[PDB]
């Protein structure tokens, strides 16, 4: 029990910094993105980059790195 | 509960009819909420933390 | 373009092909009473599955309750029905061949 | 060899050098491929072929039925039980534990009772 | 249920709450009215739980890039 | 005799053990590769694969 | 913990007569009486308002024609069944209520018969297993489209209304109740028929599960009256005509009638208990003239409560097909009364259990003018 | 694939080579005879002479009965002792134990197919004897599994059954729950006390005595090889950490165990199972459980 | 995302049914334990029970007697009808200690 | 791009970062909570990777061989702190916490 | 993603050779393997936990009951063979029109917990765990007697 | 054209409950000299027609 609460303490402190650095590197690919989208979008009217698809709430991605298929 | 469910008249008439699914994933499940930064705080504070990184306080964003 | 969107299509493909095989399988080709019941065990077994990918879809435990209530009724189901089907069997008058058969 | 195919998945790594590491590695629980059934797979196929080495070598040159329903019951009974294991249990999930408990044994006293267990039929 | 499969909640969780919210703050007599009036909110959630916004706008700009590549 | 055939199993299967587990240890790098690993470890596993890889495609 | 013991007061009630009863059971006392005073007092802690009492009473009556702690062990456990079904919320409650339900029926009409009769009720219990399975499996095959496409499991739905359109048993769903009815002990089939129908009934009214569609009802309507005109057998006109006039209050249920399907229910309950429990020509002839509707008897009331909310929907081609289709069935009704009385000698075994027999007719003679606010 | 597979497979076949050459020297000893000494002199030899005489004999082509179940039976033994040895030494499953519970349940397959192949009124009542013995006795190691399951846990905390972690530390508790994951060990391989076959096989009741060359042969191997996997996860789940001089000593335990003790009767053992094996598992359980966390 | 780290030992955990009900009344006790709740049991509500007790003990005895086991009987129905009136006495009084009920006596009897 | 040090490492240096950068890591946890959206939670994110990264190369210059050893010593054990007591309580007092 | 797909495509012919051989024996045979497939699936979604339990339960216990009742009621149904072209086209057909164009959702992964399923089984959702236990308690009495 | 539709329907529900009717009294055991579609398809076609 001891060493499981140590376990937790050190995890929950490593979470905000873990989860800060992927935000980051989140807003960089994204800006990326949508850099590229705005270049092929440039011919077509009526388009604008950046659009939100949830008006309020942030989405978050589907996929992710930690969840990967046991086979 | 999460499956099954009764119900009871009030006695006292203060309660009244709500939703009982929103009202059971309040009580047991919560409902988290959030706003979105008013973009003068954001733009001033990121600028700070620029200004600390050019006069290098703070540290670099890649360790290597 | 996308793998998920095309394994997507390929699980729903299969999984509605094994539903109606289990479904209508013994019946279409007539067979005993106990391939009736495998081939239900088979049905309720791909809706199972069914509800163990929505649960993984939409990162809900529902599905998975609900798969286990499918694992529990259907075995006792099946136990059931196949004790009925036993008790049918050493019931048989002579005359009958195919009692197991009804569908003849 | 599960392949990420989205760049969330690759944490945001651009490049193609990931991507080929990636497809070429091998199973190792320590970096991608944890608590992965697929070496379990290649390990039946390795039987599979094994056996039917051997197999074509030398080519070249009532109680049962009640005891199968009873395990049946017991194995659901018991595959219910398995998740409280794997939980460190408060005082009410001990409790609801113990009801369920107390409904496995009621059969069982049923089954004690009225001589299934006894295998002289 | 609305649980999730690691913990905390569903992935959609917050979204549907907040649909339950806005009905429950209408004050029509019916219940297909208030889900009128909620319709936006529900849409939220059909399109946090699957994507279909984004999917379309993927599609597109892939078929203009393509349509640009082949010219 | 009972001895040699039981110091036969134990020798053969102490061999077959060392080899797994010196094998594994080159491999994967570590004694501890069998330890039960939760969602958080096997995150922080994936994220050091990735991590790593971009280090290596930064430094070339 | 306090709303939880309400619920497990239950379950530690039956457990505690179910061991007494295996631990004292013997030869001198096969009628266990004081196991079914025991089973009808734990019933009573689930009661909680108007439609659970009813199904109280109804499981009550229906205890005390079983013999044995067996077979009352077995109506416990349809009661739970029936008690949780009503308070299903989702589709994972009104599956696991209606199956559970669904096994008890099975073990029951098992355990009640003869060596003799094994050939003919395995039959028709394994028929109506099939059915059941083709039905559950569509249900829960659907209800997990319907979970991915909307994320959450709602009891509003045609899933629903479908599958508790077979638990009903009208329109193209009632062929099970026909074969299993016919096969089993006259107990197990009046049972079966009346008190399951309560809680699928709650379940509609109190859950919105209703359609715009009147052909079930419609067909169910036609379908069992002219089948019960067209039967040569006895039972077969007692199982057509529950088909009928359960398709008629599902037509008026749909519409919000919730007060009067439940009145309904409770006085077909009393109507088909003298039929069904044959011993004496006399309380059968009363019982088939309740069925029919005739007014001196409480039939009569159960009855115009249906033609009274008909007529407030005001569609008339439901009334027009009520009219003709009553008058069919009331030709079968005739000739019920006909074979007791006008054709030939009747005898029947004396079997003098009239447990709540002499009550239910008395109930159904006296009952009209109590009962004559509601209509 | 893996080079660890070959350095798994390779040390199994040696182990239950001389498993069968062990058997007999013990069982010689006990009863103040001497191991084989006419096959060579060091005596190490002895069992490859049995396995490839095995091969020479010339086949028997089958008769009525299935080709396709005769050649699975072999294959579903092969397979399933494969598995279960390469999910015990090279894999990190979280619920591994689980694993090798769910691949102790095959094994009733391969003896049931070989029922079925002779299709004999007598060898039906034969195999469902068999099965109901495994099954019986699968019933209670599954309890078992699930009093080692309360004390296992691992450094972060988590329950699970990771072999790994189990046999990381010793638990002199669990000692009374492994007396019974001994008996049972002894029913699943079909042990003098619990060894209905040999009375009933006398005669050709039914059994894998079908068989007469490659396919008898995996058998008898399959055979030693579940007894010495057992023998392991006693050692990994009530011993400690993996010992080979362990696993050995418990398969010499079997064949002592074996030696000193009468058979019993169909009914006696089933009964033995249900009545006696079964409530003290639960007892075990249910104090296991309310001791706590 | 990043997955949030769980505690095992202290995971998040609830009652399956919850009453959806604000306190009308004055909380006496939030969370009363069962010997609160069987301590301000009302009297009436405990002549309730011996009426009961009683009432069923005759009973059981009646029934019991047609199969010659009337003392069994009389003993376990009383027993069973006990219990169950004396759980529904407690979850009454416990839902008038939270203030989901009227709870002027009992707020006067223990201040 | 936004990097920190690899699990080992923020393992090592896991005590020592609640004692240090308090500052940053409750603005992190405030801010996460309070607004869903990355962009807006932007200033605070890179004010804990650049305290982290900070933290670590402080770590590398006063203590670079007890650190170094510990962190080796934790993927060894599989990120498992008792069985590193000696190495932790070394690298501890080489290199003090809450300064 | 080719191990994935393979074991989607196979379901199906898995699911096929059932209702197409005249052999009970053989059909349950290949009712098992369709079962093994099924666990294969559920590791692809990232259950691990849910795929011993269909492989426990049916592989391991239903299926030696199938075999049991199967064996005490054997019959001689190689009568005739009636699998000519055209019903087995016509059977392929039946199956393409109620498998086509049915909505498809992308591929997901799961990565699931017996910690929170077992205190989500335990705790809030612990009347489903009771129920449950009360049908097996209905199946034993009726099959048993 | 937008009516037809129903009639369509109910004279295939029709010519479907004959066919049947036909098809489950044919014996599978024997093998059968004609071809059972072909006497089953003009069934459910005239019915389907005329309705
Ligand atoms: C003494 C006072 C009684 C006067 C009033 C009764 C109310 C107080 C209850 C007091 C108890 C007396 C029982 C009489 C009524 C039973 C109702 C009831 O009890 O609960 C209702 C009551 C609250 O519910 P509610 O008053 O109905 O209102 C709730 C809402 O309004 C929602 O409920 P709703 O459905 O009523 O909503 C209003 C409804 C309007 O509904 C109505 O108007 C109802 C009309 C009343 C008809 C009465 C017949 C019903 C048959 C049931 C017979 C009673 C059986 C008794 C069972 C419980 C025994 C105690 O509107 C609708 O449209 C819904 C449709 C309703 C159904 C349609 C009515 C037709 C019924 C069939 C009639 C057909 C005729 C057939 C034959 C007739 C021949 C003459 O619950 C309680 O107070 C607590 C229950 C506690 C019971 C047992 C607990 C004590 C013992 C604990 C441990 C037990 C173990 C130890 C054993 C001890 C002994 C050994
Ligand atoms: C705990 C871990 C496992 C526990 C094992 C589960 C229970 C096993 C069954 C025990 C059965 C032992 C022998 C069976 C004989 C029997 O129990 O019935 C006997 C004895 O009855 C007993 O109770 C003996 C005690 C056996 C224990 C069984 C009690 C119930 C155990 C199950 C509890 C279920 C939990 C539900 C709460 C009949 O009683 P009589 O004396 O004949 O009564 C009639 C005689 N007279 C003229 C005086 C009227
Ligand atoms: C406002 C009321 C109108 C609304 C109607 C619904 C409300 C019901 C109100 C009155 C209900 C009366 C029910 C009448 C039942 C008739 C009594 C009965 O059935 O006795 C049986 C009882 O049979 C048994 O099986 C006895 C077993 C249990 C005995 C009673 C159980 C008592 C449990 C306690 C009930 C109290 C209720 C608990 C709290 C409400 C005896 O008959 P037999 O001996 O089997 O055969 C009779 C033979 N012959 C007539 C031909 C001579
Ligand atoms: C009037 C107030 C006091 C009445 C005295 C009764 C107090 C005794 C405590 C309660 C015991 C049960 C009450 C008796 C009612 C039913 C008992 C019964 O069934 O009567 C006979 C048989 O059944 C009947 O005859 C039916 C009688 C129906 C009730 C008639 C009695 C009416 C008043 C009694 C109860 C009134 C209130 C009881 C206290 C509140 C029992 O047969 P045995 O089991 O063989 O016992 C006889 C003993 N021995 C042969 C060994 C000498
Ligand atoms: C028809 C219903 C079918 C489905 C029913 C589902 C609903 C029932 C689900 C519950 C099953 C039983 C679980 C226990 C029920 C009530 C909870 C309870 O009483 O346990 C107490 C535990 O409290 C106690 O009083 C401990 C002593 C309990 C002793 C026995 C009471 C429960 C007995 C259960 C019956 C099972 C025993 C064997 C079955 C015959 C409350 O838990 P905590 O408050 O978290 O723990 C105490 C910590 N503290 C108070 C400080 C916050
Ligand atoms: C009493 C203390 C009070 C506290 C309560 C605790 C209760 C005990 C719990 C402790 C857990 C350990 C129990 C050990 C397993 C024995 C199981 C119960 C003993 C028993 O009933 O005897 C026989 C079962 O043993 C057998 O005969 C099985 C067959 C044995 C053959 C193989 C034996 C292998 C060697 C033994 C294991 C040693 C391991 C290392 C060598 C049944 O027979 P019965 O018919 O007489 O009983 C029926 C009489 N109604």
């Amino acid at each position: 029990r001891l060493e499981a609460e140590e376990v937790y303490t050190a995890r929950s402190i490593l979470h905000p910094i873990l989860q800060a650095e992927w935000d980051l590197r989140y807003l960089e690919h994204q800006r990326k993105e949508r850099e590229d989208e705005a270049k092929i979008m440039k011919d077509v009217p009526g388009w604008k980059v950046g659009e939100a698809t949830s008006r309020r709430r942030w989405l978050p991605p589907v996929e992710s790195f930690d969840v990967r298929p046991l086979i | 509960s999460s499956l099954f469910g009764r119900t009871e008249v009030d006695p006292t008439g203060k309660n009244t009819n709500r939703n009982h699914q929103y009202l059971y994933n309040l009580k047991v499940l919560g409902h988290k909420t959030y706003t979105r930064r008013d973009p003068n705080e954001l733009q001033k504070a990121q600028a700070e933390v620029d200004t600390l990184s050019a006069a290098g306080r703070l540290g670099p964003l890649s360790p290597f | 373009h996308n793998d998920a969107e095309f394994l997507g299509a390929v699980y729903n493909f299969s999984i509605r092909s094994v539903f109606i095989t289990g479904i209508l399988g013994a019946v279409y080709w007539r067979r005993n009473l106990i391939t009736m019941l495998l081939c239900s065990e088979i049905a309720f077994i791909a809706c199972s599955v069914n509800f163990l990918y929505a649960s993984a879809y939409l990162n809900d435990m529902a599905g998975m309750l609900f798969s286990i209530t499918i694992t529990t009724i259907s075995a006792c189901e099946t136990a059931l029905g196949l004790a009925l089907c036993v008790g049918y069997f050493q019931s048989r008058a002579a005359n009958e061949v195919e009692a197991l058969n009804l569908l003849k | 060899l599960y392949n990420a195919m989205t760049p969330a998945q690759r944490y945001f790594v651009e490049g193609e050098h990931v991507v080929q590491a990636e497809a070429n590695r091998d199973i190792l629980f320590t970096q991608l491929d944890s608590n992965s059934y697929l070496p379990v797979l290649h390990y039946v196929l390795v039987g599979t072929a094994l056996g039917v080495v051997f197999l074509v070598l030398p080519l070249l040159i009532v109680s049962f039925y009640i005891v199968s329903i009873m395990y049946l019951l017991f194995d659901i009974e018991v595959v219910y039980l398995i998740p409280y294991v794997m939980t460190n249990a408060t005082e009410y999930m001990y409790w609801v534990m113990q009801t369920f408990v107390a409904i496995l044994v009621g059969g069982f006293f049923y089954e004690w009772r009225m001589g299934a267990l006894e295998w002289r039929e | 249920s609305g649980f999730g499969l690691q913990s905390g909640t569903a992935r959609c969780y917050d979204w549907y709450m907040d649909y339950l919210k806005c009905m429950d703050e209408s004050k029509a007599p019916m219940i297909t009215l208030r889900k009128q009036e909620c319709s936006e909110w529900l849409e939220d959630y059909n399109e946090c739980l699957h994507r279909d916004k984004l999917k379309l706008r993927k599609l597109l700009i892939e078929r203009e890039k393509n349509k640009q590549e082949a010219a | 005799y009972a001895l040699p055939s039981y110091v036969i199993v134990s020798a053969a299967w102490a061999a077959g053990f060392w080899a797994i587990d010196t094998y594994q240890i080159y491999k994967e790098g570590k004694p501890s590769w069998n330890q039960n690993k939760d969602q958080f470890q096997r995150a922080l596993y994936r994220r050091d694969w990735y991590l790593r890889r971009e280090q290596e495609t930064i430094g070339m | 913990m306090w709303e939880n013991l309400w619920y497990l007061d239950i379950l530690i009630n039956v457990l505690i007569i179910t061991i007494f009863g295996l631990i004292s059971c013997s030869s001198s006392a096969t009628k266990s009486y004081d196991l079914k005073g025991c089973f009808i007092i734990s019933m009573v802690g689930g009661v909680y308002d108007i439609p659970s009492a009813i199904l109280w009473c109804l499981a009550s009556l229906s205890i005390l024609n079983f013999n044995g702690f067996f077979a009352s062990l077995f109506l416990v456990f349809t009661w739970i069944s029936n008690l949780f079904a009503m308070q299903s919320l989702n589709f994972l409650g009104i599956y696991l209520a209606f199956e559970m339900q669904s096994l008890c029926l099975l073990v029951l009409g098992k355990i009640t018969a003869n060596e003799n009769q094994r050939w003919f009720a395995y039959r028709g219990l394994l028929k109506y297993l099939v059915l059941s399975l083709i039905a559950g499996s569509i249900f829960i095959f659907h209800a997990s489209s319907s979970y991915l496409q909307s994320g959450v499991m709602i009891s509003d739905s045609l899933v629903t209304y479908v599958f508790l359109l077979f638990k009903l048993g009208v329109a193209p769903f009632h062929m099970y109740t026909l074969e299993l009815f016919s096969v089993v002990s006259r107990h197990v089939a009046f049972v079966f028929s009346t008190l399951p129908k309560l809680s699928v009934l709650y379940l509609i009214s109190n859950s919105n599960i209703g359609s715009e569609c009147v052909w079930w009802g419609l067909i169910s309507l036609w379908l069992g009256s002219i089948s019960q005109y067209q039967s040569v057998f006895v039972r077969s006109i007692l199982l057509y005509s529950s088909v009928a006039e359960i398709g008629l209050v599902l037509l008026v249920l749909q519409e919000g009638f919730s007060w009067e399907a439940f009145s309904w229910v409770s006085i077909y309950f009393l109507s088909l208990s003298g039929v069904w429990h044959a011993n004496s020509k006399f309380v059968s002839a009363i019982s088939v003239a309740s069925i029919a509707g005739l007014p001196p008897f409480l039939g009569f009331i159960g009855k115009a409560q249906i033609l009274k909310s008909l007529v407030s929907i005001n569609l008339g081609i439901l009334i027009f097909s009520s009219i003709l289709a009553a008058t069919i069935s009331f030709i079968g009704y005739l000739r019920l009364i006909r074979l007791m009385y006008l054709v030939s000698p009747v005898k029947w075994k004396n079997n003098k259990d009239s447990s709540f027999i002499n009550w239910s007719t008395w109930m159904l003679t006296v009952g009209t003018l109590p009962m004559v606010y509601s209509v | 694939m893996n080079l660890n597979i070959i350095m798994t497979v390779l040390p199994l076949l040696v182990s239950v080579a001389f498993l069968t050459l062990s058997e007999r020297a013990v069982m010689g000893s006990l009863q103040r005879r001497m191991g084989p000494a006419v096959s060579g002199a060091f005596g190490i030899l002895q069992p490859f002479w049995d396995g490839f005489k095995l091969a020479v004999k010339e086949p028997i082509l089958p008769a009525n009965a299935a080709a396709g179940i005769f050649y699975a039976a072999p294959l579903i033994c092969i397979c399933i002792c494969v598995a279960s040895w390469c999910t015990l030494l090279l894999t990190d499953l979280s619920i591994g134990g689980l694993f090798l519970l769910l691949l102790s349940s095959l094994a009733v397959y391969g003896v049931l197919l070989a029922g079925y192949s002779c299709n004999s009124k007598y060898a039906f009542l034969g195999c469902l004897r068999s099965v109901s013995l495994m099954i019986s006795y699968e019933l209670v190691i599954s309890v078992v599994i699930l009093c080692v399951i309360l004390e296992t846990r691992d450094g972060n905390g988590f329950p699970c059954l990771n072999l790994t972690e189990t046999a990381s530390q010793t638990k002199i508790i669990l000692i009374p729950a492994g007396l019974l994951f001994y008996i049972c060990s002894l029913a699943e391989s079909k042990r003098v006390p619990f060894d209905l076959p040999e009375a009933e096989a006398e005669l050709v009741a039914g059994y894998n005595v079908e068989y007469s060359s490659l396919g008898f042969a995996v058998f008898f191997v399959a055979e030693y090889g579940n007894t010495l996997l057992m023998a392991a996860l006693i050692n990994i789940y009530f011993l400690g950490k993996l010992n080979s001089a362990l696993i050995a000593a418990i398969f010499v335990s079997f064949i002592w165990v074996r030696g000193t003790l009468p058979r019993y009767r169909y009914d006696m053992f089933m009964q033995i199972g249900w009545k006696s094996l079964l409530p003290v598992a639960l007892a075990l359980y249910l104090a296991q459980a309310s001791l706590g966390y | 995302t990043w997955p949030k780290p769980i505690n095992p030992y202290d995971v998040p955990s609830s009652p399956a049914y919850h009453r959806l009900q604000e306190p009308s009344y004055p909380v006496i006790d939030k969370d009363p334990d069962f010997w609160t709740a069987v301590s301000n049991v009302r009297k009436e509500e405990w002549g309730t029970t011996a009426a009961v007790a009683a009432g069923t003990f005759v009973m059981g005895y009646y029934l019991g007697a047609k199969g010659h086991t009337g003392k069994a009987s009389a003993y376990f129905t009383s027993f069973l009808a006990t219990k169950s009136i004396t759980l529904y006495h407690a979850y009454n009084s416990a839902d008038r200690l939270m203030g989901f009920k009227e709870n002027s006596r009992e707020v006067v009897k223990n201040v | 791009v936004a990097r920190v040090p690899y699990s080992h490492e923020l393992y090592a240096m896991a005590k020592h970062i609640v004692f240090r950068n308090e500052k940053e890591h409750n603005a992190i946890l405030e801010c996460k909570a309070q607004h869903d959206w990355p962009e807006d939670c932007k200033p605070e994110s890179e004010a804990i990777v650049r305290a982290t990264n900070k933290l670590f190369q402080d770590i590398m210059q006063k203590a670079p061989e007890e650190f170094k050893d510990y962190a080796k010593c934790l993927d060894w054990y599989g990120l498992k702190f008792s069985k590193c007591r000696e190495k932790q309580a070394a690298f501890e007092a080489a290199f003090p916490l809450s300064e | 993603m080719l191990l994935i797909y393979i074991m989607l495509s196979n379901i199906v012919v898995l699911a096929l050779s059932v209702v197409l051989t005249s052999s009970p024996f053989m059909a349950l045979m290949y009712s098992i393997l369709l079962y093994l497939n099924v666990q294969t699936i559920l590791w692809s979604l990232g259950y691990d936990f849910m795929a011993l339990i269909y492989a426990l339960v049916y592989v391991g216990a239903l299926a030696v009951l199938f075999l049991f009742v199967v064996m005490m009621v054997r019959i001689q149904v190689s009568t005739l063979s009636t699998k000519t072209i055209q019903s087995v086209l016509s059977w392929l057909a039946i199956i393409l029109i109620f498998s086509y164009g049915d909505v498809s959702f992308s591929f997901p992964c799961g990565a699931e917990s017996l910690l929170n399923f077992g205190t989500q089984l335990y705790s809030s959702c612990s009347d489903l765990t009771l129920l449950n236990s009360l049908a097996l308690t209905i199946a034993l009495f009726g099959s048993l007697v | 054209f937008n009516n037809v539709p129903l009639m369509a329907t109910v004279g295939l529900l029709a010519g479907a409950h004959e066919a049947f009717l036909h098809y489950e009294r044919t014996p599978i055991y024997g093998k059968r000299t004609y071809n059972i579609i072909k006497k089953l398809a003009p069934i459910v076609i005239n019915k389907t027609a005329y309705a």
